[PDB]
């Protein structure tokens, strides 16, 4: 029986290539979305039956809401758990510094052109930024700006949730306080998800 | 120039020898026309309904517009550093950081000075 | 040469010296396999122990099986100790913590 | 998703 | 035969086809009668469709009397491969000729109109399976006194173009009185062979596999009891001397229709702007961007031009990104230009 | 032995008839080697000679 | 014979079969140019193809310049009827006449 | 399907709508002056 | 054992290295 | 070895991730003081991509589904390597003159007698003396074969259609039949191979 | 003139070794062919 | 099965005509 | 986690042909034609012999020997003196004479063809050496056109740039483009195999072949990403249980009749038509075989073709291998009577 | 020379044969081509019984052109290579076919290519199964010729009306 060796030269030449755009006959000149249709169809067709609430009428709406909430929360939890690693934060900081210097280059060129077109070293260069806590060298202006953008985007969430869930005794009487509470808690949870990120 | 009389060009179909149910009635023709008309606009109607829901949400946000009409909230200040407890301390802050902070604040305010 | 004159050989000693499904079937039909042990969460692989009368002595060989409905009947009728194992019913609960790991 | 897993796996 | 391709080399026929026969083109084949029928409804004079020149007056009379034959629907088209002066032949244009039947002369018939699924009464797959078993003479639950059923199987063709597509089949069942119900065989149930007769456990496993098995089994021919004189026989080729002169009864043709397997209409073209608005994708956006060409026909490769136009575009964007009225008028100007520029190309 | 090796090579390569700027080089090899296992390696591939 | 003249000086017929049985001489796989493509790339050229194919050209110029006349005028009434046919026709009618001619000469 | 492009459109519009339309309460000039005079 | 072409190259290198 | 006790004892089903074959190879290597037994298996598990077929699969080596079925029905397929997803197969079909011991000079002279002649083992067919292609021949050893490695995209109902099952059932249905009418054990001519027919070796791959 | 094999090429390693490198003596009787 | 209502007839293009002409010309050339 | 496959085709994208298992199948492939297998492999082997550096150090030392013809370190002259007579017969004398003509035949070889490195038949001198770096060898390969054999090298026929001539832009360019498409498709196939080896869905969705049709639901996509994570990829419930697959296949392969064929009047199995020293002693006859009948007959007729010293290129037709060698021997035997 | 008649015609009542729905078209010959329209529609059971009893002599399926990217006989056209010949045409996915009876009658049918019972009957009872090749205006090889004949002139008043498509001998 022979003893093998670790291959260290040109191991998988087919891996570091992007053959996709050539094989699928792009650039010369298959379709998804059967997936989500099949997923929601299976959700409706089985729905697990809430016999504990004596099989209520909505049901499929509840299961679809649970699926959307679980998917959103899984993606956000994966992102938060990824950025909770300190080396990932180092990576993010390095990419932010590079994008700032490159944005300065873009800004220099662009605004110089739109300046003359009107009506027609390591200390400064990535050491005192790479070695400093980024809470220090970041204005509170950008934090306030990002928070204002976020709160402006996610401002109609309670009313849109109420409009979706209230659209097509006790029938719409044990639902409206619960849907109101769900909309309020959902909006505060999105704000707190921004806070924990 | 040939004539080709219409008896050699027209179909002499008599609606009596046809099998039963083949000749469509007026109600069946109306139902078929309604089904064709609905199938010719069903996907457009559904896509328009979904886009209209998204546009209604966007128009609600537009009616929100700015900050007017909303009270200040002690639970939600406008700064996440206020909301949490984030302060710079002994490790990380250095003199040059003031220069870098000045340049970042100039760019964030929007002035091309440093 | 002989080892150097194929120009198409690819892992000719690693592929081969390894039981496939047809070779496992031949060994079982010849009465050379002592025991078959189904393992894995899907029970689609076996760890066949061959007898001392098998070619190559007594050894353990891993065989991945196709969906063959006559395999269990073949093993039973050829005197092979068919050992499955556990196979907990609640697949969702059993394969949850190990997937988290 | 584990509540929806037996539903979805069909 | 239709599939036979021939080579025309004899002269006085190459003089007929200069560089090929004229390609007869018109308004497709599915929509070639729509304008004429619209003119004929609310009666107006319409042009008489004069027949082809391939046949004469006695053939016109024969067509008017009896009807079309396979010879009369067959047209020959020849395309010239080489001109005069080809070394293997010399005076021959060696043109390739093939016979065909056009996708016309099936016109304005069309497949069955896809019904309103949300308004038709629904029937269970279990009830459809029970009815198909009752009309299956090979099954133990056969009922000879069963009303005839007209089964029309629809497969969705707007699954990837529309938004309301459905995965499986939909069987419209027409009863004796003209009443129409529908069955949604959305998924394949217990996958069975076409000769399987056992009903599945847990009847909600009845998909379209069981329905198609019952449809296959229904149409099996039924034989008179001559097999006692055919499976044994006397001598010779008994299957063609005593069995082939024995006939058979179908049995479903007096109880089933299964008249076709239809497809639904797709009102949205698969590569249209309406389909893009229905299912947007960044690949479609980049394809539209690449289609926005035919204006940059300049030496714009590797040096200047298009190496500077998308760099001199942001000073027409980021400088005008400020303010509101200037941004509004720039948006209006750009929108009007982008509306009018594909319109001319 | 050398003659038969050359014979094998000649018979193998003759089957075709049986039918019917040091600084840039150093910079490129250094950048390719240092950024080998990263997504920023498929951007040096487009900076080679013609290769068409 | 190229191997028989080049190596047939100090080599046997066994050696000549040995050299012959290795394919052609150095060609395309050996970065030279193949005789196949070499014989059909440039040597297709002749001495200006006999002065713009003059063996056909002088004859054709002679006969085509000799054709300067009108051939006949008795059958010109058919030419007038056909030039009216080119105007008293939809393009569909003209294609119909073309298929009439093709199906007339076919049968 | 329509969530992502509409969310991107609204995100861009509300990024514009706190930098040009509805900025700080007409004190941007004072802020920029502070930035002019504080880079000493 | 049947060597692939790369393993044949390894063999040729080993054999042409050994004594040196 | 098997870690099948782990769920009922701890709650973690380690049998979903444990490798009993790798443990057995490690145990055998430790017992025999032959570390190559464990190291080769570990390196094959780690560098699996480098174990993909890079010899005999050159430049769009796809046959068809229908040709693969035709070659399988003709017993011209030496090896069928079904991959982990059970939808992609590598079909090792021998070169024809390497398919059996015929003595064709195209093949490498693996098998020579003392006269330095390639050994031919072509037994004539008494049922077809005019058709040499129906004659009988012993197949070559697989390690001495030269094989095209074709890529076949199997359908999703490949196992449901049972073509591989029918081929295996046809192949394992005969061989070494006792004959009381004349004595002796007889290998029937149906159990023997023709000139270019080989025994198909079906091997499945484990994605783990 | 075309590509073909030759007996003068001596493709067999057994020929090239029993003729040039390996010279031993074998004492047995043949059994198979 | 898999029936559609209307088949897609698929209603730079000179090259396909050239390949048709050359291929059928080759078929003729070999025939005679 | 985001990959979901089609439930009808199980992620394959192709289904077994409805008819015939044709004008509804795919359009086969280039390698299904068994008659062109040996020609295709011969041209591929001739292309690969350019790149092959398995004999690298040997050809390098031969190149050094032919560069500096002033070598040393002989230390013992070989004796090797027995070409005994042009007389006697057998195989030993013929093989020994053919072995003793090695020096003159090698001189003929080096005069007719020369070193492969001096004629670019191989890759040349040290251009691709392992242990240097992945990237220096990539630079050396990208230098000139070292990634192409001279049969497809653009800097070999540019001298014929006038009027085209031997189609340096229509035949050599077409051959180079076809070769590049083949190697790119090989990379695609290897990526598909790598994705199939780890149970993942394949990235490249190839067109249906001659036994397959596109899936009814996908059309050939067979899988896709989505916002919703896969609960089969998560929790490890992606692959079915072996006993469940066995039960499904057994029930599918064993249909049962719940009606006795006496009450229903059925006398025949399901299907159409209904009424009705070979293949049982020897068993069938090969169908893919038959093109090698002439080569088998000639190999039986001339046993000398089984010589171990003879190595024909390989093939089945009149052009290639056994028939080419026999025609060459017959032409030589005919022309030696006239010379 | 051909007729140029024009008259008001009442269209026929819309039928419903089940398999093929409509069909009014009061003319014996269609436009564009001028061949007789197949007014008779054969049902699935009638086609099956005609194949079984031998009354049906031929079944001819229409064809649809196949996409180049749907051809597996070559590397995909996205990869740089030769243009390759057009792949062979598919059978029509809408299932439209002509049925030629033994008495010369031609009927219409919608039979899916791949239907088990029909394919089994056509296999056992040896009824000739053919495929109508394609239309010249729908053939992808003649798409360029159709486009040039549609986007250019036909005569330019140059000579007279007697040839067919004279781009060799111009107009
Ligand atoms: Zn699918
Ligand atoms: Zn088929």
């Amino acid at each position: 029986q022979s003893e093998h060796n670790v291959k260290i030269f040109h191991n998988s030449w087919w891996t570091h290539l992007n053959i996709k755009n050539l094989v699928n006959n792009q650039d010369m000149v298959f379709n998804s979305e059967f997936i989500n249709s099949a997923i929601i169809k299976s959700i409706n067709n089985k729905t697990l039956v809430e016999n504990y609430v004596y099989s209520p009428s909505s049901e499929k709406e509840t299961m679809q809401l649970l699926l959307m909430s679980s998917s959103i929360l899984l993606h956000l939890c994966a992102i938060i758990s990824l950025v909770s690693i300190s080396q990932v934060r180092c990576f993010v900081k390095f990419h932010l510094i590079l994008l700032y210097k490159l944005s300065n280059v873009y800004n220099a060129i662009l605004n110089q052109l739109s300046n003359k077109l009107q009506k027609n070293w390591i200390a400064y260069g990535f050491l005192v930024e790479w070695s400093s806590d980024f809470i220090t060298i970041i204005p509170e202006n950008v934090d306030i700006y990002i928070w204002n953008v976020f709160s402006k985007i996610y401002r109609t969430i309670p009313l849109s949730f109420i409009s979706t869930t209230l659209g097509p005794n006790y029938q719409k009487m044990v639902a409206f306080p619960i849907l109101l509470s769900l909309s309020h808690l959902l909006h505060r949870r999105i704000l707190y998800l921004f806070d924990t990120l | 120039r040939e004539a080709i009389p219409a008896e050699l060009l027209l179909v002499k179909e008599d609606p009596s020898k046809l099998p039963a149910g083949v000749l469509q009635t007026r109600e069946q023709l109306k139902q078929a026309q309604r089904d064709i008309n609905w199938a010719g606009k069903r996907e457009q109607v559904f896509a328009a309904v979904a886009a209209g829901w998204h546009l209604a949400s966007f128009a609600l946000n537009l009616a929100f517009w700015g900050v007017e009409g909303m009270p200040p909230d002690r639970y939600w200040p406008t700064s996440p550093r206020i909301r949490l407890q984030i302060r710079p301390g002994r490790y990380g802050n250095m003199d040059g950081g003031q220069r870098v902070y000045m340049d970042y604040l100039a760019r964030s305010e929007g002035v091309p000075l440093n | 040469g002989d080892a150097n004159s194929v120009k198409t050989a690819w892992r000719t000693q690693e592929v081969l010296r390894e039981l496939s499904y047809t070779q496992l079937w031949a060994l079982v039909g010849e009465g050379h396999v002592a025991r078959v042990r189904f393992y894995g969460p899907e029970k689609n692989k076996v760890m066949a122990t061959t007898r001392a009368s098998a070619p190559g002595g007594e050894r353990l060989c891993k065989v991945v099986l196709p969906p063959d409905p006559e395999l269990l009947d073949h093993l039973v009728s050829n005197g092979v100790v068919v050992d499955t194992g556990v196979t907990e019913d609640d697949r969702l609960r059993a394969s949850l913590l190990v997937q988290m790991l | 998703l584990a509540l929806l897993t037996p539903t979805l796996l069909t | 035969s239709l599939t036979a391709e021939r080579f025309i080399t004899d002269a006085k026929e190459l003089n007929a086809t200069g560089s090929g026969l004229p390609i007869i083109d018109g308004p497709d084949w599915e929509e070639q009668h729509w304008a004429a029928l619209k003119a004929m409804s609310a009666g107006r004079p319409v042009a008489l469709p004069t027949p082809h020149a391939k046949f004469g007056p006695e053939d016109l009379q024969r067509i008017a009397a009896s009807g079309p034959r396979l010879e009369d629907l067959t047209l020959e088209h020849a395309e010239r491969l080489a001109g005069p002066g080809q070394l293997p032949t010399a005076p021959d244009g060696v043109a390739l000729a093939f016979r065909y039947i056009p996708r016309s002369v099936l016109g304005d018939f069309r497949q069955e109109v896809e019904p309103d699924w949300r308004s038709l009464p629904a029937m269970s797959p279990a009830e459809l399976y029970a009815g198909l078993r009752a009309r299956n003479w090979t099954s133990a639950h056969y009922d000879p006194a069963a009303e005839p059923w007209r089964l029309q199987v629809f497969s969705c063709d707007y699954k990837h173009t529309g938004v309301t597509g459905w995965p499986g089949y939909r069987v419209v069942v027409t009863s004796r009185g003209g009443r129409r119900r529908w069955v949604d065989l959305a998924e394949e149930g217990e996958l069975v062979q076409l000769t399987e007769q056992a009903p599945p456990a847990s009847p909600a496993d009845i998909g379209y596999s069981h329905v198609f098995a019952q449809l296959y089994q229904a149409y099996e021919p039924r034989y008179s009891p001559e097999a006692l004189a055919a499976l044994y026989g006397s001598s010779s080729s008994k299957g063609k001397a005593a069995a082939a002169a024995a006939a058979q009864h179908d049995t479903p043709a007096l109880r089933h229709l299964d008249v076709s397997y239809h497809g639904t209409g797709s009102a949205v073209a698969p590569g249209s702007g309406t389909a893009f608005l229905m299912q947007p994708s960044w690949d479609a956006v980049t394809g539209a961007i690449r289609w926005g060409l035919e204006r940059s026909g300049l030496p714009e490769l590797r040096a200047l031009r298009d190496s500077l136009l998308p760099e001199w575009r942001p000073p027409a964007l980021e400088l005008n990104r400020s303010n509101n009225n200037l941004g509004v008028v720039y948006f209006a100007v750009c929108l009007t230009l982008g509306i009018v520029i594909p319109a001319l190309r | 032995l050398r003659s038969r090796m050359f014979l094998n090579f000649l018979t193998e390569r003759n089957k075709y008839y049986l039918n019917s700027d040091t600084m840039f080089r150093d910079f490129w090899v250094w950048s390719y080697n240092n950024t080998q296992t990263n997504a920023f390696n498929q951007n040096l591939w487009w900076l080679l000679p013609n290769l068409t | 014979d190229s191997v028989e003249q080049e190596f047939g000086g100090d080599y046997s017929e066994a050696s000549l079969e040995y050299i012959r049985a290795l394919g052609p001489k150095k060609g395309a796989p050996f970065a030279e140019v193949d005789p196949a493509e070499q014989a059909a790339a440039l040597p297709p050229s002749q001495a200006e193809c006999e002065a713009a194919k003059a063996v056909l050209e002088n004859y054709k110029r002679d006969i085509d310049a000799l054709k300067t006349y009108r051939p006949s005028e008795q059958e010109r009434a058919a030419i007038d009827a056909r030039r009216a046919l080119a105007l008293e026709a939809t393009p569909e009618e003209l294609t119909w006449l073309k298929m009439r001619e093709y199906y007339a000469t076919q049968r | 399907r329509y969530t992502v492009p509409f969310m991107v459109i609204s995100g861009l519009f509300w990024m514009i709508h706190t930098w040009i339309l509805d900025p700080l309460p007409n004190k941007f000039r004072r802020q920029e002056f502070i930035r002019y005079r504080r880079e000493m | 054992n049947r060597n692939s072409r790369g393993q044949v190259a390894e063999q040729v290198r080993a054999i042409l290295d050994q004594y040196d | 070895t098997y870690m099948d006790w782990t769920y009922r004892s701890t709650g973690v089903d380690l049998s979903a991730v444990w490798d009993p074959e790798l443990w057995i190879r490690f145990r055998e290597a430790v017992a025999q003081n032959e570390p190559a037994i464990f190291w080769n298996k570990l390196l094959d598990r780690v560098q699996y991509k480098e174990n993909l077929p890079q010899a005999g699969l050159v430049g769009d080596m796809r046959i068809s589904y229908a040709k693969f079925l035709e070659l399988l029905k003709d017993q011209r397929v030496k090896r069928l390597v079904v991959y982990g997803d059970m939808r992609t197969a590598v079909v090792e079909v021998p070169h024809p003159w390497s398919a059996s011991v015929l003595g064709h000079p195209a093949t490498h002279p693996f098998y020579e007698d003392s006269a330095h002649n390639r050994v031919s083992m072509l037994r004539p067919n008494p049922a077809a003396p005019e058709d040499v292609t129906q004659w009988f021949c012993a197949e070559m050893p697989e390690w001495d074969m030269e094989k095209y490695r074709f890529y076949v995209d199997l359908p999703g109902d490949f196992w449901e259609s049972g073509v591989l099952q029918r081929h295996l059932a046809a192949q394992r249905a005969e061989g070494a039949v006792w004959d009381p009418a004349s004595g002796q054990y007889i290998l029937p001519y149906r159990a023997q191979k023709k000139v270019f027919q080989v025994s198909t070796e079906v091997q499945l791959l484990d994605p783990q | 003139t075309s590509l073909r094999g030759s007996k003068q090429f001596l493709n067999s390693l057994t020929i090239l070794f029993k003729h040039q490198k390996m010279f031993k003596k074998k004492t047995l009787k043949a059994h198979k062919w | 099965l898999s029936v559609v209502s209307n088949a897609n007839l698929l209603t730079k293009r000179l090259n396909s005509y050239l390949i048709y002409v050359n291929q059928n010309l080759k078929k003729f050339i070999q025939l005679n | 986690l985001l990959q979901h496959k089609c439930q009808r085709c199980k992620g394959a994208g192709v289904m077994t042909c409805p008819a015939c298992l044709c004008r509804v199948c795919g359009t086969a492939c280039a390698w299904d034609a068994e008659s062109e297998w040996m020609e295709r492999w011969g041209e591929w082997e001739s292309r690969l012999a350019y790149y092959d550096k398995a004999t690298g150090p040997l050809m390098d030392e031969w190149y050094e020997d032919v560069l500096n013809a002033g070598n040393l370190e002989e230390d013992t002259p070989p004796v090797e003196d027995d070409p005994p007579g042009p007389e006697v017969t057998g195989r030993w004398a013929e093989h020994d004479r053919a072995l003793h003509k090695d020096k003159k035949r090698m001189a003929a070889l080096m005069r007719r063809w020369g070193h492969p490195y001096d004629a670019d038949a191989n890759l040349g001198y040290q251009i691709v050496d392992p242990t240097a770096s992945m990237g220096e060898n990539v630079w050396n390969m990208a230098q000139v056109y070292n990634s192409l054999p001279p049969e497809l090298n653009p800097l070999r026929t540019q001298h014929l740039a006038d009027r085209g001539g031997g189609n340096t832009q229509a035949a050599v360019e077409a051959a180079r483009s076809a070769f590049d498409a083949q190697v790119v498709m090989e990379a695609a196939l290897l990526q598909n195999l790598e994705a199939a080896a780890q149970d993942l869905p394949k990235p490249h969705r190839l067109p249906p072949t001659a036994g397959t049709v596109a899936c009814n639901e996908c059309g050939g996509a067979a899988w896709g990403y989505s916002f919703f994570p896969n609960t089969a990829v998560m929790f490890g419930l992606e692959r079915p249980f072996w006993g469940d697959t066995l039960a499904r296949l057994s029930k599918y392969w064993n249909p049962t009749q719940v009606a006795d064929p006496a009450r229903t009047g059925q006398l025949l199995p399901y299907g159409e038509g209904g009424l009705r020293a070979l293949e049982a002693v020897v068993g069938k006859a090969p169908a893919t075989t038959g093109r090698y009948r002439r080569d088998l007959e000639l190999l039986l007729a001339h046993p000398e073709l089984r010589d171990g010293a003879l190595r024909v290129p390989g093939g089945w037709g009149p052009e290639g291998g056994l028939q080419t060698y026999l025609r060459g021997q017959q032409e030589e035997q005919a022309r030696m009577q006239r010379r | 020379l051909p007729a140029r008649a024009t008259a008001v015609v009442a269209p026929l009542p819309e039928k419903n044969y089940g398999s093929l729905r409509g069909g009014r078209w009061p003319f014996l010959y269609d436009n564009v081509y001028g061949l007789p329209v197949v007014r008779q529609v054969a049902s699935y059971g009638e086609v099956l019984e005609g194949i079984r009893t031998g009354r049906i002599s031929q079944v001819l399926w229409f064809q649809a052109p196949r996409a180049v990217t749907a051809s597996a006989a070559a590397p995909p056209p996205g990869l740089g290579g030769p243009q390759q010949p057009q792949p062979p045409p598919l059978a029509s996915p809408d299932g439209r076919c002509l049925v030629r009876f033994a008495n010369g009658q031609v009927k219409q049918a919608v039979i899916p290519p791949g239907e088990p019972r029909i394919s089994q009957a056509l296999q056992q009872y040896g009824t000739a199964v053919s495929y109508i090749p394609l239309e010249p205006r729908y053939m992808p090889e003649l798409a360029a010729m159709r486009a040039r004949g549609a986007q250019e002139a036909v005569l330019g008043e140059v000579d007279t009306g007697a040839v067919a498509t004279p781009v060799e001998l111009p107009e």
